[PDB]
Formats: structure tokens, C-alpha cells, sequence
């Protein structure tokens, strides 16, 4: 209901910024706290997902409508050439987004928390994740290490190259009214 | 820090890998190997939380409603128990809890330490006075006695 | 085995040597049902993986029947090009076949048509293409330039 | 001469559920209790990472079948045969067939918003543009070269002479093509126009693939409703249990809730291994069909087509192959 | 001419199971207790259906 | 009574379904939809005493 019997905690103010330990009337957690356009009849003050989550709340002081997206989790996939071939530094996914993570590696906002990490500088963004470390080159050789949605990593210029995939090679054969082509030598 | 040690066949720590040193060094703790083949792997960790908003309801901010219950005098009988509604009063259960006044404090459903923090929509002091054999018997279940 | 499934420690004889048989039973029956669930996880992983290997063993058994004991006419099942034979070699937990393939190489831009130059109604070849090199008509097998004289036995009406 | 839609599912969604975020949305008071189950994360997240890397191996077994790739021939009319299936460049902004344009509609920078559940879907490693790029060259080379096209490099053959070997591949003589070369050409072009009408409506290329589209995305919908379950706890929400239960009484109530939610992944990740083992068996079938119905003519009957088999054509499909 | 049998299983027993009758058929307090698990009434029954 | 609810994209309840109305409505509460294609479905238990 309109939250009646509260506790002695002082009430701060909301921020649109990501990953806030929100405590809207005993509803703890974290997440992006962006305002949105939802209806919210005055006898409903706590909206949910398609299946049962704290999704959208009313700020009980300011009566504002805002929904919650959770903090940008996901897998982290490092990409390496072989260490006996090259112990050269790995390149990594972050499975969310470029600007959400690149602006979160300027300080301790991720918690794999790599100590020495001279990255990012070559930060791409792909369909799968963000792919921090590797150099995106618009040439296209052949898929060595698969990344996701038609790009692949390898070890070329020696750096790590996040090229988009080439499909085989281009062959020029001519359909004609008359010309057949039969072979002579055979392996 | 998580920290891989390479013991040897004879029993000497010959090499080690700090887990969060490199993401290459992160991989070595994952697959438990030093000679990583060419490819792509996981460690699946992410995204710690900077800030905290603890914003809750009251602009009126009254205080201590149940001081007029427990320190109040008249409690009616068992069956004639009074239900008291509490509105817009910031309660402080920490004042109630640490002062040992109560014999039975079977804090069902919630717990007293975390009871101070969260919010509610109504509390109802249902007050009544029983014979001492039924003090344990006012609980979920316990239906056998007449109280 | 070195888990901690809601118990004190998974060194199981330590639980018997500390908790004495009436409170240990709480610390072991929770420790069993997490440990016994790990076998039921493992055997499920083995049943599915055995189904993936049996599917690869039944595929290898058909290659043993067809790429080895005979010559499979169907393309790119045994070899890459046209398939001659195969030599099965033993391997640890596996079979390595050696698919002897044909793969014709040196092609020639020739020119052909079925509407041949003859006064009678035109002919069509029996396994031929009616190839035409310099100022001479021939018929060849489709995958080798073996120029045969266009004759009666090669064609029909 | 009848052509036949045959539809093989070759892949599914590369789902990679985040075992930590699924069981306990971010609360390190929980994640200590999940850490003492040892390896039901990271063996979870390897057992269907091994699916997702394999779900592209299926798509590389099928389409990556010809080595070099072939540009789309311009004059699509091939000696009588119309070929409206071979990715028209100037008309279509997208690079896919017109039949394939009719296929992707009849199912179901896009970034996921990453909901509270812990789920995600990895993208397929071959894009639908690249898959349609394969079925460009698979149709193009079979129309132009045809035979050593599968065996190796392309050897170009005029399409009537190519088909006349395929009639000779049936057993019927080479005469019977050129005796009726116009009538054969019109029956071919009539049969495709039925496919541009039949699978517009009747939902067949839906049917076999929509089983894969539903059931893989329906087991997700069961997996997310296990979070709404109680499992003998007090509150279904994991944040409510940490918020009001002493963190020594919560370690009963959380631990009754983890063993439910961890078992709901082992219900899920087992059934994804088994559905992968069915789709791999359907992809290994489709890797033989593109080998033996497309790169060559098959004589083992009722396998490619439903008669004496002349030739076939791949068409791209969402997580599937539609053969003609 | 030697004819040869070759035996091929094509189907098995189409076994269904009432999940609620298996777990606890007579008790409705247990059926209340089973209800607070997941959709094992549905998904377990739908899987072998 | 088990009782299905459709919430609109807006948020107002547009339609509801009683589960035990007719055997068409046992299905709608089972598969969680209004539009049912064809075929054969489930929701099981029998026989009070």
C-alpha cells in the first residue's frame, strides 16, 4: 500500500545512474534506475516483470514512476592464441555493451577486478558483447577464433585482430550457352 | 585473492598464478592449466554496485506509536482483544527490542534485528491477557488449547 | 567430493569423529543428498555423451561398411572428391579412415552442344558430352578428357 | 517434375544462463552459500557453453560445405528455367533469396536489455546474411557447375547439359530432356511458383522449425517461472529473505531455496543437452543432404526427394535449412 | 540367395505418469505441500508426454 | 477458484478466464493463452471420495 509504518532510516534521492543499492520500502537489490512511462493506478505501487521480479516501483516520497533494469551482468570470455605459441595478452569479452563497461572500467565498477590491465584502448562493440582488447581490422581472412555474429578473432597485424568473417574465397565461373569444362589431369 | 599454486611431483611449489592479475591469468585458474590452447573460455564474473538509495515514505514523520500500547494500562480479555491501527508513525523496534521487558518474544515471520529497517502498510497490536499455560500456545498452529 | 553441501566438512570421517551419531545424521544426510545428486548428475552426463558417441559409432560403422568394404557412390560421405577406397586405421578410442579420393584437377574451357551436325535427326550420347576441340568433334567421359571418335555405338536417336 | 519443401532444423538458441545471477540475483550473502556447493556453477556454465560452441559447429557442418564461394549470376534465366531463388542483387536491399524472404517471416543493433532472471541468448556465429551468402553459392554453383563443384573446384556446364546428366542419373535417357526441354522448363517454373504460394499460408516451414523455436524458448519460460516458486521457503524473492531473517535463520531459508533453484537448472541444462543431441542428429542429417542432394545427385531413394531425384537447392531459414 | 532378418526397434511404451498421484495421491495437505515447488506438475508431465 | 487474468500493454485488465468454467478454459489456464491452435492437451486429476 502507501507505505505506512517506516523505519528510522533517512531518505536519500534517486539517481538515473546504473547500479544503485535501492531500498524502496524494504525492497533491496541493485540496478539501473531509469524513469519510464508506466500507468500505475494509485492502488498499485509495485510493478513486476512477465514473471515475478521487482521491476518498477513508485518512489514513495516523490510519487514518481520508474522501472529497474538490473546491473549489467553476463559472461566474460577471454580470447587467446596458444601460450606456447604466444603468451601475448588476452583480449576479452564483456557481454553487455561498449559504453556501459568502458565507462565502468575507469574505476572499480566491475568485479573481476584485474590488477594490471592496460585496456581499454581498442574497444570495439559487437552483437555478442563488447570485445575490449582486440584491434578491429576490416580485412577478412578466415575464422580462427569464433566471436559472434560473423566476426572472429585471430593473431595477425603481431596483434589480435577482430576481423569480420570472410566466406571461403571469390570464384569467377561463367554460365554460358555452349561452354562445358571437363578436366584432363587428376590428383 | 584466489591464487593457483603449482606443486611439483616431488612436492615443491615451483610456479604460481595470481587469479586477478591478468585475464590471461584469469583463464589459467579457470581451466586449471598453464599451457592454454588457442581459443575462447569463460570466467563469468561481473559488475559491482557503486551507490545506494534508501529513499522511503514519510514527509510527516511521526514517531513511537506503540509506547501507548505496551506502557498503556488497560488490556482487555482473551476473546475481547483490541486491534489497534497505526498510521504514519515511524516505529523504532530497536528501542523495543534491546530493553528486555518480555518473557516470550517468538518473533515469527520476520526477525527483530532486521525488523528495524523495513517498512510496512499497517501494524496491528492485538492485545490480550492469558493464563500462563497458553503463552506458548499463541503461535501459528498450537490449536489444541481453548485460548 | 571436497564440497560442503550444507555440512561442516566433506571429509566424512571427520563428521563421524566429531558429532556422535544423533546430530551427525543431520550433518551427513544433507551431505549425502548433495553428494548423491552429483552422481546422478554425472551418470546423466555419461548417458548423453554415450548417445553422442554411439551416433558417431553408428556413423563410423556405416563408413566401415561402405567406404572400406565397398565403394560409396554418394558424394562427400566418405571422401571429399570422387571416392576410390578407404583404409581404416586403428586409433585410441577411435577410427581414422584414409579416404582415397579422385579430385580431378586440370580443367579445359571447351565447347559443346547436343544438336550435332548430321543430315539425319540429331543424336544424343551414351555417357558423353559431344565435346569439340580444335576442328574436331569427340565425345568424352564427363570427368576426363578422353576424346573418342563420335560413332554409332556412342550415340542413339 | 515436382519440387518438395523439406525442412531440417540445424541449430537452436545459443543460450547461456548465468548460474550465479539465476540462483541469487546480486547478494554476496547468498553467494557464500552457493560457493559451498562447489561446482554446480562452472560445470553448469560449461555444459551449455559446450552446447553453444557446438550450435555453430552444426551450422558449419551444413553450410560451410563448398570451399570457395560463387558470385550470383546475373542472367538468372538458365535455358528455360526461371530461378527466382538465387538472391537478386539490384531489387533486394537485403542479400537473400525471394523464397528466403518468404521464410524468415513465417516464424516466431539488437542488444538484449539483460533482465533480472539471469538469462541471455548469444547470437549465432554465422549471420543470416552469411547463411544466405552460402545458399547463394550453393544454388549458383549447382546451377552453373554442379558436379566437381562438390568434388573440388568448379567445372562450368550449360544447365541443359547438366540436367541431361541428371536425367541420365535417374536412368531415363538423355534424349528425354531435349525432346521436351521447353515442357520441362515450364513445369519447373510452375513448381516454384506453388512454393511461393503454398508455404506463404499453410505453415509447413513454420511447423518443423517452430517446434525448435517454441520448445527451446518454452523451456526458458519454464526456467524463469521457477524463480517465482517457493520451494518450501517463506518468500519467493531472494532479496526478501536477506532483508528480514537474521542471516543465520536465512541460511535455512536461503538453503531451502538454492537447492530448488539449482535443481531447476539441472532440470534445464539436462534437457538442453538432449535437445542438442536431437538437433545435432538433425544437423548431421542435413549435412549429408547438402552433401548428397545439393553437391551431387543421390540415388538412395526417398531421402532427398519423394521420387526419382534430379537435383536440389538449399534455402536459408532461421535456425534451419529448407531444401527444394 | 540368403535372406537375413534385421530387427529394428521403432517405438517404446508411451508411458505417462500423473505426477500428483505418484508423489502423494491421497493427501491433499501434501498436494498443498507439493504445490509450492515449481511446475513439476506441468513440466515433468509435459516432458514425457 | 484458479482464475486467469489478461493484463493489457497499458495495464488495465481486459479479460479474465475462470479455470473451471468449461473444459476449453482448463486449457487456457494450462497453456497460458487465449488462442489455441489444435490438438490435445493436459490437466489431470480425478475422483473425490
Amino acid at each position: 500500500a502507501p507505505a505506512t509504518v517506516c523505519g528510522p532510516k533517512l531518505s536519500t534521492d534517486l539517481i538515473k545512474n546504473q547500479c544503485v543499492n535501492f531500498n524502496f520500502n524494504g525492497l533491496t537489490g541493485t540496478g539501473v534506475l531509469t524513469p519510464s512511462s508506466k500507468r500505475f493506478q494509485p492502488f498499485q505501487q509495485f510493478g513486476r516483470d512477465v514473471s515475478d521480479f521487482t521491476d518498477s516501483v513508485r518512489d514513495p516520497k516523490t510519487s514518481e514512476i520508474l522501472d529497474i533494469s538490473p546491473c549489467s551482468f553476463g559472461g566474460v570470455s577471454v580470447i587467446t592464441p596458444g601460450t606456447n605459441a604466444s603468451s601475448e595478452v588476452a583480449v576479452l569479452y564483456q557481454d553487455v555493451n561498449c559504453t556501459d563497461v568502458s565507462t565502468a572500467i575507469h574505476a572499480d565498477q566491475l568485479t573481476p577486478a584485474w590488477r594490471i590491465y592496460s585496456t581499454g584502448n581498442n574497444v570495439f562493440q559487437t552483437q555478442a558483447g563488447c570485445l575490449i582488447g582486440a584491434e578491429h581490422v576490416d580485412t577478412s581472412y578466415e575464422c580462427d577464433i569464433p566471436i559472434g555474429a560473423g566476426i572472429c578473432a585471430s593473431y595477425h597485424t603481431k596483434s589480435i585482430v577482430a576481423y569480420t568473417m570472410s566466406l571461403g574465397a571469390d570464384s569467377s565461373i561463367a554460365y554460358s550457352n555452349n561452354t562445358i569444362a571437363i578436366p584432363t589431369n587428376f590428383s | 585473492t584466489t591464487f593457483m599454486l603449482k606443486y611439483d611431483e616431488n612436492g615443491t611449489i615451483t610456479d604460481a598464478v595470481d587469479c586477478s592479475q591478468n585475464p590471461l591469468a584469469e583463464l589459467k585458474c579457470s581451466v586449471k592449466s598453464f599451457e592454454i590452447d588457442k581459443g575462447i573460455y569463460q570466467t563469468s564474473n561481473f559488475r559491482v554496485v557503486p551507490s545506494g538509495d534508501v529513499v522511503r515514505f514519510p514527509n510527516i514523520t511521526n514517531l513511537c506509536p506503540f509506547g501507548e500500547v505496551f506502557n498503556a494500562t488497560k488490556f482487555p480479555s482473551v476473546y475481547a482483544w483490541e486491534r489497534k491501527k497505526i498510521s504514519n508513525c515511524v516505529a523504532d523496534y530497536s528501542v523495543l527490542y534491546n530493553s528486555t521487558f518480555f518473557s516470550t518474544f517468538k518473533c515469527y515471520g520476520v526477525s527483530a534485528t532486521k525488523l528495524n529497517d523495513l517498512c510496512f502498510s499497517n501494524v496491528y497490536a492485538d492485545s490480550f491477557v492469558v493464563k500462563g499455560d497458553d503463552v506458548r500456545q499463541i503461535a501459528p498452529g498450537q490449536t489444541g488449547v481453548i485460548a | 567430493l571436497s564440497s560442503n553441501f550444507g555440512a561442516i566438512s566433506s571429509v566424512l570421517n571427520d563428521i563421524l569423529s566429531r558429532l556422535d551419531k544423533v546430530e551427525a545424521e543431520v550433518q551427513i544426510d544433507r551431505l549425502i543428498t548433495g553428494r548423491l545428486q552429483s552422481l546422478q548428475t554425472y551418470v546423466t552426463q555419461q548417458l548423453i555423451r554415450a548417445a553422442e558417441i554411439r551416433a558417431s559409432a553408428n556413423l563410423a560403422a556405416t563408413k566401415m561398411s561402405e567406404c572400406v568394404l565397398g565403394q560409396s557412390k554418394r558424394v562427400d560421405f566418405c571422401g571429399k572428391g570422387y571416392h576410390l577406397m578407404s583404409f581404416p586405421q586403428a586409433a585410441p578410442h577411435g577410427v581414422v579412415f584414409l579416404h582415397v579420393t579422385y579430385v580431378p584437377s586440370q580443367e579445359r574451357n571447351f565447347t559443346t552442344a547436343p544438336a550435332i551436325c548430321h543430315e539425319g535427326k540429331a543424336y544424343f550420347p551414351r555417357e558423353g558430352v559431344f565435346v569439340f576441340n580444335g576442328t574436331s568433334w569427340f565425345i568424352t567421359q564427363r570427368n576426363f578428357f578422353s576424346p573418342q571418335i563420335i560413332t554409332t555405338d556412342n550415340t542413339f536417336v | 517434375i515436382s519440387i518438395t519443401t523439406e525442412v531440417m532444423p540445424v541449430s537452436m538458441a545459443k543460450t547461456s544462463v548465468d548460474c550465479n545471477m539465476y540462483i541469487c540475483g546480486d547478494s554476496t550473502e547468498c553467494a557464500n552459500l552457493l560457493l559451498q556447493y562447489g561446482s554446480f556453477c562452472t560445470q553448469l556454465n560449461r555444459a551449455l557453453s559446450g552446447i553453444a560452441a557446438e550450435q555453430d559447429r552444426n551450422t558449419r557442418e551444413v553450410f560451410a560445405q563448398v570451399k570457395q564461394m560463387y558470385k550470383t549470376p546475373t542472367l538468372k534465366y538458365f535455358g528455360g528455367f526461371n530461378f527466382s531463388q538465387i538472391l537478386p542483387d539490384p531489387l533486394k536491399p537485403t542479400k537473400r533469396s525471394f523464397i528466403e524472404d518468404l521464410l524468415f517471416n513465417k516464424v516466431t543493433d539488437l542488444i538484449c536489455a539483460q533482465k533480472f532472471n539471469g538469462l541471455t541468448v548469444l547470437p549465432p556465429l554465422l549471420t543470416d546474411d552469411m547463411i544466405a551468402a552460402y545458399t547463394a553459392a550453393l544454388v549458383s554453383g549447382t546451377a552453373t557447375a554442379g558436379w566437381t563443384f562438390g568434388a573440388g573446384a568448379a567445372l562450368q556446364i550449360p544447365f541443359a547439359m547438366q540436367m541431361a546428366y541428371r536425367f541420365n542419373g535417374i536412368g531415363v535417357t538423355q534424349n528425354v530432356l531435349y525432346e521436351n526441354q521447353k515442357q520441362i522448363a515450364n513445369q519447373f517454373n510452375k513448381a516454384i511458383s506453388q512454393i511461393q504460394e503454398s508455404l506463404t499460408t499453410t505453415s509447413t516451414a513454420l511447423g518443423k522449425l517452430q517446434d525448435v523455436v517454441n520448445q527451446n524458448a518454452q523451456a526458458l519460460n519454464t526456467l524463469v517461472k521457477q524463480l517465482s516458486s517457493n520451494f518450501g521457503a517463506i518468500s519467493s524473492v531472494l532479496n526478501d529473505i536477506l532483508s528480514r531473517l537474521d542471516k543465520v535463520e536465512a541460511e535455512v531459508q536461503i538453503d531451502r531455496l538454492i537447492t530448488g533453484r539449482l535443481q531447476s537448472l539441472q532440470t534445464y541444462v539436462t534437457q538442453q543437452l538432449i535437445r542438442a543431441a536431437e538437433i545435432r542428429a538433425s544437423a548431421n542429417l542435413a549435412a549429408t543432404k547438402m552433401s548428397e542432394c545439393v553437391l551431387g545427385q543421390s540415388k538412395r531413394v526417398d531421402f532427398c526427394g519423394k521420387g526419382y531425384h534430379l537435383m536440389s537447392f538449399p534455402q536459408a531459414a532461421p535456425h534451419g535449412v529448407v531444401f527444394l
